[PDB]
């Protein structure tokens, strides 16, 4: 890899779930990507062009705890399992690779890069099979081309008696198609 | 219902 991250864990259970009925979130915000959490389930969301990005089956419908109160989802796209909110102030946000490499990098829950190889245009298969129990917990984490730019986030895996031999991943195109639709 | 909480951050470089 030519990337590298580290993790942080600003939060515990209490003040949480606490956070989760008020949905004010006083506490600062760095970085590119969150770890983000529900009540029952936890996962990452990536911030891309000013939008927080996520999936949809982690996230459904919901707000995002935001330091004037909870923010609404601008987009929703239930097809391609993606939502997205207005980046909180302070969010360092990624933005979309132009130079069309095949050399990714995904970047997981445990700050894990881990190569992809890109196949179509939402898939890449895995240099080295991971177990699942490695991956889970990452959907809405970044696919990084070679230069450290968004070329996608994980949806989710194709795998076989709990090893994972390739990714699904909502490209960074569509965003900027659900951006496009007023 | 409840919202979505960061309880976390990944950062890269
Ligand atoms: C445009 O085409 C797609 C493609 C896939 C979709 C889809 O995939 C699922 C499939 C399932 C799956 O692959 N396996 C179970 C097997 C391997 C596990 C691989 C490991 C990690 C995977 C990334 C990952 C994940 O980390 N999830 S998570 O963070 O733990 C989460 C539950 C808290 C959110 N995601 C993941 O594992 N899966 C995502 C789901 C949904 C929706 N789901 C719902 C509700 C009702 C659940 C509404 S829409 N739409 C999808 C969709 F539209
Ligand atoms: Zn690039």
């Amino acid at each position: 890899a030519p990337i590298t991250a580290y993790s942080q864990q600003t939060r515990g259970l209490l003040g949480c779930i606490i956070t989760s009925l008020t949905g004010r979130d006083r506490n600062q915000v760095e970085g590119e990507v969150q770890v983000v959490s529900t009540a029952t389930q936890s996962f990452l969301a990536t911030c891309v062009n000013g939008v927080c990005w996520t999936v949809y089956h982690g996230a459904g419908s919901k707000t995002l705890a935001g330091p004037k109160g909870p923010i609404t989802q601008m987009y929703t796209n239930v097809d391609q399992d993606l939502v997205g909110w207005q980046a909180p102030p302070g969010a360092r946000s990624l933005t979309p690779c132009t130079c069309g490499s095949s050399d990714l990098y995904l970047v997981t829950r445990h700050a894990d890069v881990i190569p992809v190889r890109r196949r179509g245009d939402s898939r890449g298969s895995l240099l080295s099979p991971r177990p699942v129990s490695y991956l889970k917990g990452s959907s809405g984490g970044p696919l990084l081309c070679p230069s450290g730019h968004a070329v996608g986030i994980f949806r989710a895996a194709v795998c076989t008696r709990g090893v994972a031999k390739a990714v699904d991943f909502v490209p960074v195109e569509s965003m900027e198609t659900t951006m496009r639709a007023s | 219902k409840g919202s979505v909480v960061i309880v976390g951050r990944i950062i890269l470089s």
